[PDB]
C-alpha cells in the first residue's frame, strides 16, 4: 500500500479535485478573501500548480472552536454526556465575549466550506501572503526574569473563532495526465473484453488444431 | 477478466517478490544468528494481544486442534479482540471515563518528557 | 508542553470517510453474509448491529464534508515545515 | 407552533445509546485530572440494570456460541431488527430534508 | 540544516533537448505496445 | 454504452425525452450528470479491499460449506486492524485505496463553452513579431522569413509523421469509404429530386482491398492539377514581395 | 463467418485459405477491428496534445487576465469588479442549509437501510423471526435523575416511531427520497443515466412541476411561476460548478484556464489583453516546445527581495527632506492592544448568541442536536424561544384546572 | 388553541410524545410531494365580501 497508494494518486489526478464542500457557484471575490486571511479565519489555503488558482477552506462558525455550541456533532464528552467548552474569560476586556480565548477543534472534526478563488497577475510580487505569514509566525513561548517563568503571551493565543493557517502548493509534475487518459474506466473495459475474445479465439484455434 | 483488479495485484506481486528475493539474498551472503533467530521470536511474541494466549499454550499441548479445529477457534479470539477494539474506542478503555477519551482525542495532554528523564 | 511540537504526527490522524465512503461501507456491512456462560468475556454484544450504529451516527461518518483527511494530512506543508526547523 | 428545532428526546449521540443498550463491562475508577468544573469550564487540576443486562448479554452469548439458536449458526442477520436504529436513521432524515422550511 | 542542491547546468536549451524530444516520442510508443500485445502477443 | 470515449457519444445526447431552447437541452443534460453523480454510488467496486475485508467469512464458509503459529495470529489481527480503521478511530494504521470505474469526472462529458460566454488573440502575434523585431541592415526581414518558414515546416512535419503510421491510414481509409457512401446517397437524392423539379421547370469489397486499385487516376490527376494551378504564382509574387 | 465465398473475392492469395479455415476468418475479423481502435486511439492522442504547442499567454498579467487595485489593499471603489454571492458572510449558513436539504434527496447511501425496512413494511406477512432479546424494562417513574431520563426516553421506542410512520409515510412513497431501484453501482452508465431521465427523477420534489401543474390561476399567479423561476436558478448553480471544476482541472497541470470570469470585487480588468488571458497563435510557442516555462526560484527570490527593499541613494542632509514620501505627514508625525491583541472585527453578529450559550449551560447536552445559525431565526435561540414559550403554555394550563 | 397534531394522536400519547412530533416539521409539504398550506392558501380567488364592495362601487361609480 505504502507504494501503490502514492502512485494510484498519480494516475487517478482527476478524482482527487475537491468535490465534498464545493456545491455551486462557490466562488469569492479576491477582497473577502483578503479580508478573511487577515482575520485568521481561514484554516487551509492551497495553491494551485499555476499559482493563480487557490481553493480556500473556511471552517463552519461553530466548528472552528471547542465551545460547546448544540449545533456541532457531540464530538468530546464529559462523564454526565455534555460537550466540553474551552473559553477564557480575557481579564483585559470583559464584557465582550467575541474577544474571550479558546483552543481551536483539531483539523480532522471540522466541517469546512472550500471557496474557489483566482488570484491576480501580480499576486507574488505583492507580498499579501509574505506579510501574513511573516506576522502569524513571529510569535511563541517566551521567558520572563521577572516572574522566572515561561509565558506563552496572550497576544500569540487564538480568540474565538480564529484559527491557525496552513499554506500548501501542488506539484504540476504529480499530474500525470498521459496515464490518466490511457487508463480511463471506458478504455480500460475496451481492453478487457479485446483480451477476452483474443483469448478464446487463440484457445479455440488450439482446440479445432489439436483435434485434427 | 477485470484489470482494475489485476494492476494492484501486478504491484503487490512486484513488491512482495522483491522483497523476498531481496531477503533471500540476503541472508545468504550474511547467514543469520542461530539464536537470535529465538530473539526475533521473542519481540514478535511480546507484540500478540492477551485474547490469544488462552490458545496458544494450548497448542503447545497437544489439545489444540487437527488443522481446522484451529482455524475456527482463532476466530473466536480475534472477534473478542475486535469487539473489545470497538469499545475501547467508542465508549474508552478499562480505567478510564468519558472525560479521559475527550482528553485522548483532543490531544490535550503532552507525551511525558519529564519523567523519561 | 513548553517542548511539544504542534506538528501532530503521521499516526495519530483518524481516518474520516466521505459520502461515497460511507454508501460502500454500509453496503459492505450488510452483504457481510463445550462452551458456556461464565467463559465468555464481557463484550458480548451482537456484533454487526453496533458496526451499523457507528456506520451512520459515529465519528468517523459524521463530517459531512469530509474529502480525503488522511492523506492530505498526513503530508507536511511549507507552514509546518517551517515550524519543524524552528525547533 | 410545528417548527424543527429538535429536543432532547432524540438522543443524537453514540456513547448514550451504547451505555445504555450494547457495552456494560464497567471499569476500575481513581481519581482523574481533568474535569468541567466551575464555570462550566473544563480545567485540569443503577448498577442492577447494568448487571442484569450484562449477564443476559453473556447468557445469549453464549447459547448462540452451542449453535443453539434456531437456524444454526454463529453469526447471521437476526431478521427481528433493533427499533431505535430505524427510529433514529428515520429521525435524521426528517430533520435534514425539513431544514427546507427554514428560511 | 545541512542545506545541499542539485548540479543546475547552466544551458537550459542544450540540457532539455533530448528529454523533451523523448517526452514527445515515448507515448506514441507505448500506445503502439500495449495494442501489439493484445493484437499479436496473444492473437498470435 | 458502445460509444462511450468518442466524440460521437454526444450526438446520443440528444435523443432523450431569455434563452434558445437548445441552450436548455444542454442544461438539461449537465443536471441530469450532477444528480447521478450526487447520489454516491460511484466508488463502489466489488473487486475492493474494503469489500473483501468483510465478505472473507462468507467466502470461506462457502467453500467449508461446499514459525506458523505467529503468522496466523498477525494476519488475523491485521485484517482485525484494517477493520477497526475502516470503521473508526484507529491510530495506526494507513488503508489501500481502489481504482474508482465509474461516472468518473462527469465534468468532462459536456462541452459548455457556449454558454459560460454568453455566445447566445492580436497581443499574440503583435508581441511575437515586436520582440524579433526589437532584439536582433535588412536583418529583420531575414528573422521574419526564417520565423514564418520553420512554424509552416513544423505544422508540415508533424503531419506526415502522424500520417506515417499504418493503423492511421487504416484510420483515414475507413473514414474516405464511410464518407463516400455518404456522398452518394445526398447526391443521388439531390440528382433525382432535382430531375423531377427541372420536369416541372458491398462495403466488405472496398474494405478488404488494396486501395490504389480500386480507385482510378483520373482523380490523383485532377489533385495534381488543381494543386499545380494553385501554387503556380509563388516565384513572381516571392520575388516582387522581397525587392522592395 | 462466412463471408469471403461469392465471387466477388477470387484473386487475392489469403482470402481463398481463409475460405477453407473459418478459424482464420475469425482471427481477420478481430483483427481488423483492432487495428481501426488502434488507429482512432493514435489520432486522439494527436489531436489532444497537439494544440498545447500553439497557446500563448499575456505577457503583463501572465494569463491570468486581472490585475490588483492597490488601494483596496490597505462608499467603496468604485473602478474594481462587483462582490460574489458567497462573500455576504451573514446568509452562509442559510445557504447551507438549503443546499444540504436539495443534497439530502439524491443521497443514496443508505440505500440498503431503506430498502429493507420498505421491504419489510410492504410484505408484512413473512415473518421470518427469531427468539426475541430478554427485554429488561425501564425504570417505574418517581425517580429523577439523568440514567433515568435516558432509559425512560429510549423505551417509549415503539409508540413514537408508529406516529412518525402515521404523519410521514415511508420515504419511497412520500417522493422525499429517491426512488427504490433506480440506480445501481455497478450495471452500466447508460442504464443509470436512463432509468434517471425517465419522470424528473434528476429534480427534488419542491420543483418537480407534474406536483403543480394542476392548480395554478386568477389567485396568485406565482406558484407555477416562483417554481419555474427557482429551477432556473438551480440550474444555473449546477452548471457553473461544472465551470469551476474545468477551471480547477486546467490548473492542476500547468495549463491556461478555459473559461474567463468576469472581474470580482478586488481585482480590475488587465488593460492589455482585454481580460481573455490567453490564445492560440500558428507560432509554435517555443517556451513550451523546448520546456522553459517555468522561472527557476533562485531567480523569483532574486527579482522579488529586489522589490521589495527600495533604494535610497540621496541623502536628506543635502536634499531639504525630512519626511519619508506621501502625502499629510505633519498630522501623521503627531489601550491594552499590545497585552491581549487587537479585537477581530469580522465576528460581532455572533456575539448574542455566545452569551445565550453562557447563561443556559443546559444547552451543552450530548442529546440535542438544533439545525444551526445565528440569528433569531435559526438554530439555538429557535429552541430557546420554543422551549419557554411551551412551558409557559403549560404553566397556563396548569392553573385553569 | 388545540393545534392540528393535538387531534390526530392527542391522548394515544403524553405530552413528551406530543412535543416530540411537534418539533421536525409542520405537516407535510413540498419535500414530501404535497402541497403547502400558505402554496394552495393563494390558488383561491376574491371571495363575496370584496365582490360585492366592488359591486357597490361600480353602483357609485
Ligand atoms: C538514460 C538513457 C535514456 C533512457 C530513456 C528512459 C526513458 C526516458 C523517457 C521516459 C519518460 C518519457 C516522459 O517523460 O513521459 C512523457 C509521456 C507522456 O506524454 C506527454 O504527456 C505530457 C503531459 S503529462 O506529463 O502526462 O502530464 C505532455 O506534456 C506531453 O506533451 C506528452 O507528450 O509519458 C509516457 O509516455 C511514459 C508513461 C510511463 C511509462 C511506463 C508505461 C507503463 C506500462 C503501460 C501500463
Ligand atoms: C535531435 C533533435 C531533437 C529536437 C526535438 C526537440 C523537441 C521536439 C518538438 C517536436 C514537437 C512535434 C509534435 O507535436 O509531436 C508530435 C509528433 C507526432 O507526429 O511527434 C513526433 O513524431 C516526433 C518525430 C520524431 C523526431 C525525431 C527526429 C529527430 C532526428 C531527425 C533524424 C536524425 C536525423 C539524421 C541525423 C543526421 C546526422 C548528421
Ligand atoms: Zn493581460
Ligand atoms: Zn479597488
Amino acid at each position: 500500500a505504502i507504494f501503490w497508494n502514492k502512485l494510484l494518486d498519480r494516475v487517478q489526478y482527476k478524482e482527487n479535485l475537491p468535490q465534498a464542500g464545493l456545491v455551486g457557484d462557490m466562488r469569492i471575490s479576491y477582497a473577502k478573501f483578503l479580508e478573511l486571511l487577515k482575520d485568521q479565519r481561514v484554516k487551509r489555503l492551497v495553491v494551485y500548480g499555476d499559482m493563480r488558482t487557490a481553493v480556500v477552506e473556511v471552517p463552519h462558525p461553530w466548528s472552528a472552536s471547542v465551545l460547546g455550541h448544540p449545533a456541532t456533532h457531540p464530538f468530546y464528552e464529559d462523564s454526565a454526556h455534555n460537550r466540553v467548552s474551552m473559553l477564557r474569560p480575557n481579564p483585559a476586556a470583559p464584557e465582550d465575549v467575541t474577544q474571550w480565548f479558546c483552543a481551536e477543534m483539531p483539523e480532522w472534526d471540522m466541517e469546512k466550506y472550500r471557496f474557489y478563488v483566482d488570484l491576480p497577475g501580480d499576486f507574488w510580487e505583492s507580498g499579501v501572503l509574505q506579510r501574513h505569514l511573516a506576522a502569524q509566525r513571529a510569535e511563541g513561548a517566551v521567558w520572563d526574569p521577572a516572574s522566572g517563568q515561561y509565558i506563552l503571551p496572550y497576544r500569540a493565543q487564538k480568540k474565538v473563532f480564529q484559527v491557525s493557517t496552513e499554506v500548501q502548493l501542488l506539484d504540476p509534475q504529480e499530474s500525470w495526465d498521459f496515464l490518466g487518459w490511457l487508463l480511463a474506466p471506458g478504455r480500460l473495459e475496451f481492453y478487457e473484453k479485446a483480451a477476452c475474445v483474443a483469448i478464446a479465439l487463440r484457445v479455440l484455434g488450439i482446440v479445432i488444431a489439436i483435434s485434427t | 477478466p477485470r484489470l482494475a483488479a489485476v494492476m494492484p495485484d501486478a504491484v503487490y506481486a512486484l513488491v512482495q517478490g522483491t522483497h523476498k528475493l531481496g531477503e533471500y539474498a540476503h541472508d545468504l551472503v550474511f547467514p543469520p544468528t542461530p539464536e537470535d533467530l529465538r530473539k526475533l521470536e521473542q519481540q514478535v511474541n511480546a507484540t500478540i494481544p492477551r485474547e490469544f494466549d488462552r490458545v496458544r499454550q494450548r497448542y503447545a499441548e497437544g489439545k489444540i486442534a487437527n488443522d481446522e479445529q484451529l482455524s475456527s477457534e482463532l476466530e473466536d479470539a480475534s472477534f473478542n479482540w475486535y469487539r473489545r477494539q470497538l469499545r475501547t474506542s467508542v465508549v474508552g478503555a478499562t480505567d478510564e471515563e468519558l472525560e479521559d477519551v475527550a482528553v485522548r482525542k483532543l490531544r490535550l495532554e503532552p507525551p511525558a518528557l519529564q519523567a523519561s528523564l | 508542553e513548553l517542548m511539544r511540537s504542534a506538528v501532530p504526527a503521521p499516526g495519530e490522524v483518524p481516518n474520516r470517510n466521505s459520502r461515497g465512503q460511507v454508501a460502500e461501507q454500509v453496503r459492505a456491512i450488510l452483504d457481510q453474509y463445550k462452551a458456556k456462560t461464565e467463559d465468555m468475556v464481557d463484550d458480548a454484544f451482537t456484533t454487526e448491529v453496533v458496526e451499523e450504529a457507528m456506520a451512520l451516527f459515529g465519528d468517523a461518518n459524521s463530517v459531512k464534508t469530509a474529502w480525503r483527511t488522511q492523506e492530505v494530512l498526513r503530508e507536511l506543508s511549507y507552514t509546518q515545515l517551517w515550524a519543524l526547523v524552528g525547533e | 407552533l410545528t417548527s424543527l428545532r429538535g429536543s432532547k428526546q432524540f438522543l443524537n449521540s453514540l456513547t448514550i445509546l451504547f451505555k445504555h443498550q450494547k457495552m456494560f463491562k464497567k471499569k476500575t475508577l481513581k481519581a482523574h485530572k481533568w474535569h468541567s468544573d466551575t464555570q462550566g469550564i473544563f480545567r485540569k487540576h443503577e448498577e442492577s440494570s447494568l448487571s442484569t443486562r450484562l449477564h443476559i448479554q453473556k447468557k445469549r452469548k453464549a447459547k448462540k456460541q452451542r449453535l443453539e439458536t434456531r437456524r444454526q449458526k454463529k453469526r447471521t442477520r437476526f431478521f427481528p431488527r433493533p427499533v431505535w436504529l430505524r427510529s433514529r436513521m428515520f429521525l435524521n432524515f426528517l430533520t435534514e430534508r425539513n431544514k427546507y422550511y427554514l428560511n | 540544516v545541512v542545506v545541499d542542491t542539485g548540479v543546475t547546468e547552466d544551458d537550459r536549451l542544450r540540457a532539455s533537448l533530448l528529454v523533451q524530444m523523448l517526452r514527445y516520442t515515448v507515448p506514441f510508443m507505448v500506445i503502439s505496445g500495449l495494442f501489439w500485445m493484445i493484437h499479436t502477443w496473444i492473437l498470435d | 454504452n458502445n460509444t462511450q470515449t468518442n466524440a460521437f457519444n454526444q450526438n446520443l445526447w440528444w435523443l432523450l425525452p431569455s434563452i434558445p431552447t437548445a441552450s436548455k437541452n444542454q442544461i438539461a443534460l449537465i443536471r441530469l450528470n450532477w444528480a447521478l453523480n450526487k447520489t454516491n454510488i460511484n466508488t463502489f467496486t466489488d473487486y475492493s479491499k474494503r469489500n473483501n475485508l468483510w465478505t472473507t467469512q462468507k467466502l470461506r464458509n462457502q467453500s467449508k460449506n461446499n514459525n506458523i503459529f505467529s503468522k496466523k495470529i498477525i494476519s488475523k489481527v491485521k485484517q482485525k486492524k484494517q477493520k477497526l480503521n475502516y470503521m473508526t478511530s484507529y491510530l495506526n494504521v494507513q488503508s489501500e485505496h481502489n481504482v474508482k470505474i465509474f461516472h468518473n469526472s462527469w465534468w468532462t462529458h459536456l462541452n459548455i463553452k457556449n454558454l459560460v460566454n454568453n455566445q447566445d488573440s492580436e497581443f499574440i502575434n503583435s508581441a511575437i513579431i515586436k520582440s524579433i523585431n526589437n532584439k536582433t541592415s535588412s536583418e529583420k526581414e531575414t528573422m521574419q522569413l526564417l520565423l514564418m518558414s520553420s512554424s509552416i515546416l513544423l505544422h508540415l512535419c508533424a503531419i506526415i509523421s502522424l500520417v506515417s503510421i499504418s493503423q492511421v491510414r487504416c484510420f483515414v481509409k475507413f473514414h474516405l469509404i464511410l464518407l463516400y457512401k455518404l456522398s452518394n446517397v445526398y447526391n443521388a437524392i439531390l440528382n433525382q429530386l432535382s430531375n423531377k423539379l427541372q420536369k416541372n421547370l458491398g462495403f466488405l469489397v472496398e474494405w478488404s482491398s488494396d486501395f490504389i486499385t480500386i480507385i482510378p487516376e483520373n482523380v490523383d490527376i485532377y489533385i495534381w492539377n488543381v494543386f499545380s494551378k494553385i501554387y503556380r504564382t509563388i516565384p513572381l509574387s516571392f520575388i516582387s514581395t522581397t525587392l522592395g | 463467418m462466412g463471408q469471403f465465398y461469392s465471387r466477388e473475392f477470387d484473386g487475392d492469395p489469403y482470402v481463398d485459405l481463409m475460405r477453407s479455415l473459418p478459424e482464420r476468418e475469425l482471427v481477420w475479423w478481430a483483427q481488423k477491428v483492432i487495428w481501426l481502435a488502434e488507429g482512432f486511439t493514435f489520432v486522439d492522442h494527436f489531436a489532444r496534445t497537439y494544440p498545447r504547442l500553439l497557446q500563448h499567454k499575456c505577457q503583463r498579467c501572465k494569463g491570468a487576465g486581472v490585475m490588483t487595485c492597490p488601494a483596496c489593499l490597505g462608499g467603496g471603489c468604485r473602478v474594481c469588479g462587483t462582490a460574489c454571492a458567497w462573500d455576504a458572510e451573514s446568509e452562509w449558513m442559510e445557504r447551507w442549509g438549503e443546499w444540504e436539504s436539495r443534497l439530502a434527496y439524491y443521497d443514496k447511501a443508505t440505500g440498503p437501510l431503506m430498502d429493507e425496512w420498505y421491504e419489510d413494511v410492504l410484505n408484512a406477512g413473512n415473518l421470518e423471526e427469531d427468539t426475541p432479546p430478554v427485554e429488561d424494562d425501564p425504570p417505574g417513574p418517581e425517580v429523577t435523575g439523568r440514567w433515568a431520563e435516558h432509559d425512560r426516553a429510549l423505551h417509549k421506542d415503539k409508540k413514537r416511531m408508529a406516529a412518525l410512520m402515521r404523519r410521514w409515510g415511508h420515504p419511497y412513497d412520500a417522493d422525499a427520497n429517491l426512488g427504490y431501484q433506480i440506480v445501481d453501482p455497478t450495471a452500466s452508465m447508460g442504464e443509470n443515466v436512463w432509468n434517471m431521465a425517465q419522470v424528473y427523477n434528476s429534480l427534488p420534489p419542491e420543483l418537480n412541476p407534474l406536483r403543480t401543474q394542476h392548480l395554478a390561476d386568477r389567485g396568485g399567479g406565482n406558484t407555477q411561476a416562483a417554481v419555474e423561476a427557482a429551477r432556473s436558478a438551480f440550474d444555473a448553480q449546477v452548471v457553473m460548478e461544472a465551470a469551476l471544476l474545468q477551471n480547477l482541472e486546467a490548473a492542476a497541470q500547468d495549463l491556461p484556464k478555459p473559461h474567463r470570469l468576469p472581474p470580482t470585487a478586488g481585482t480590475v480588468a488587465c488593460n492589455e489583453c482585454g481580460g481573455a488571458a490567453w490564445g492560440y497563435s500558428f507560432f509554435p510557442n517555443t517556451a513550451v516546445m523546448f520546456g522553459l516555462e517555468r522561472p527557476f526560484w533562485g531567480d523569483t527570490l532574486a527579482r522579488l527581495s529586489k522589490y521589495w527593499n527600495p533604494t535610497q541613494v540621496a541623502d536628506p542632509a543635502r536634499t531639504g527632506q525630512l519626511l519619508p514620501y506621501g502625502e499629510g505627514g505633519l498630522r501623521r508625525l503627531l489601550a491594552l492592544e499590545a497585552v491581549v491583541g487587537k479585537a477581530p472585527a469580522t465576528t460581532g453578529r455572533y456575539r448574542r448568541d455566545l452569551e445565550l450559550l453562557l447563561a443556559h449551560p443546559e444547552l451543552r447536552d450530548g442529546a440535542l442536536r438544533v439545525p444551526g445559525g445565528w440569528g433569531p431565526e435559526g438554530g439555538l435561540q429557535t429552541y430557546l424561544r420554543g422551549q419557554q414559550e411551551e412551558q409557559a403554555r403549560m404553566q397556563r394550563r396548569r392553573d385553569l384546572a | 388553541s388545540e393545534d392540528s397534531v393535538e387531534q390526530e394522536f392527542g391522548g394515544d400519547y403524553s405530552e413528551a410524545s406530543l412535543e416530540y412530533i411537534r418539533a421536525l416539521g409542520p405537516k407535510k409539504g413540498a419535500p414530501f410531494a404535497e402541497v403547502d398550506p400558505a402554496e394552495q392558501a393563494a390558488a383561491l380567488p376574491p371571495s363575496q365580501a370584496e365582490c360585492e364592495a366592488a359591486k357597490a362601487v361600480l353602483e357609485n361609480y
